[PDB]
């Protein structure tokens, strides 16, 4: 076995959390074009067979409990897992909107020994954020 | 060899089997056109579209890679935020290949 | 699209064409036998002659992380240190795929 | 163009860091069994047809003097470039025999501007050291 069994009843969920629109009190400015990467996201793992619940401007409290909930579902007849993340970050955390969540709490739930009906199974997470401040002028 | 192998009772790692697709380096800034929607995202999605009957997951996110480091550029009357670059960042502790037309 | 793309003058991030092969997991130990080595160099020097002609280097690596993570398990007679695992990390920054044979 | 261009007169160089000893001052303990996977390396890479060029128990200035060094070659007869660091770490540290280092000041040598003759190829980082101290009792 050199590739994993992708031939379940389902390929799996595709959870993305599109944050748009941010809380006065964290100054975060809104993400405009966030839509247009949630709407391509949609269609694209929807043609690769994914069950897509789309979220949107979730606090850091509702991207937790939601996460939780998933993860606490019977995945058995599900191949995979797919979490896209859309949001403003930093390295390790990425933005509810009213302010920052340890990307490692989310992905926890998942774990091989907390996520049963997911062991041996591929989780993915793409994540759309910044991870920090540095810049790349590029070379050439 | 010897006490760190051919175990009776099999156990696998609980971080195994997950992939992280970041969209940048470690420590960067990341881009969006507030039009088109983020580069990373925009060229995933045209990746997929192409190659998910056609390649394994690493080589479709290798060729994202590429797209995005090399295509797209910043543009900002603010200089401090134009011309800038991105280089997305495979993170994979899979065990296996993942083939979607499987 | 529009500004951010189809650059008169080429760049690539200064960070392209990276590639990290770490033996564990963010946040984690990583292990070795006394007389054999390293789980992840002895899975790494083996995946490498067995593959290093047939495959692409994301693809031997894959195998170096499903080796290290089903195959291996720590002993020790302090119980903290003992039946403790190892997944491999890839952090892939390339641009193109790697054929050693090439 | 999907491949790197592996086909230049010379695959490139292949430094391995190995560091068995430590000061007493830090209380590090030996680190048997990394001479095996040394030999092993050498080996294997010259196999693949890289110049191997094996260093024992470097101090952090030594670590980054030779990197420096290293990167400050003409690479343009190479197709790549391959480091290997055989150490105690911790996360995103590599440790001299006289204590840790930034893994980062290492990389930022043969970043893409700083250098030239090995912009466009792959240059290859493999770490065989603890990234923290997390214990994974794994599952099944
Ligand atoms: C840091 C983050 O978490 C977000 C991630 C994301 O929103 O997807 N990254 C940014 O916000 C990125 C970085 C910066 C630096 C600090 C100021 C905020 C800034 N910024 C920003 O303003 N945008 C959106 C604009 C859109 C303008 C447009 O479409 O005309 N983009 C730019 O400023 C630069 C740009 C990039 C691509 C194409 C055109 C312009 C960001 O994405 N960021
Ligand atoms: C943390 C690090 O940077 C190093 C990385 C490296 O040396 O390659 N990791 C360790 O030192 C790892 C972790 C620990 C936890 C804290 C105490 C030190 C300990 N340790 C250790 O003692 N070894 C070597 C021994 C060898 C004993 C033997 O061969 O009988 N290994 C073990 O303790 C567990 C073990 C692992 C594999 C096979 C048998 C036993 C480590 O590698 N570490």
């Amino acid at each position: 076995d050199n590739s994993y069994k992708m031939d379940y009843p389902e390929m799996g969920l595709c959870i993305i959390i599109n944050n748009k629109n941010f809380h006065k009190s964290t100054g975060m400015t809104s993400r405009s074009g966030t839509d247009v990467d949630a709407a391509n996201l949609r269609e694209t793992f929807r043609n690769l067979k994914y069950e897509v619940r789309n979220k949107n401007d979730l606090t850091r409290e509702e991207i937790v409990e939601l996460m939780r909930d998933v993860s606490k579902e019977d995945h058995s007849k599900r191949s995979s897992f797919v979490c896209v993340l859309l949001s403003h970050g930093e390295e390790g955390i990425i933005f509810g909107t009213n302010g920052p969540v340890d990307l490692k709490k989310i992905t926890n739930f998942f774990r091989g020994d907390r996520c049963r009906s997911l062991t041996g199974k591929p989780k993915l997470f793409i994540i759309q954020a910044c991870r920090g401040t540095e810049l790349d002028c590029g070379i050439e | 060899s010897g006490v760190d192998d051919d175990m009776a009772c099999h156990k696998i790692p609980v971080d195994a089997d997950f992939l992280y697709a970041y969209s940048t380096a470690p420590g960067y800034y990341s881009w969006r056109n507030s039009k088109d929607g983020s580069w990373f995202i925009q060229s995933l999605c045209a990746m997929l579209k192409q190659y998910a009957d056609k390649l394994e997951f690493m080589h479709i996110l290798t060729r994202v890679n590429r797209k995005v480091a090399t295509e797209f550029e910043s543009f900002s009357f603010d200089a401090t935020f134009h011309a800038k670059k991105q280089i997305p960042c495979i993170v994979s502790m899979l065990t296996k290949e993942l083939y979607f037309y499987h």
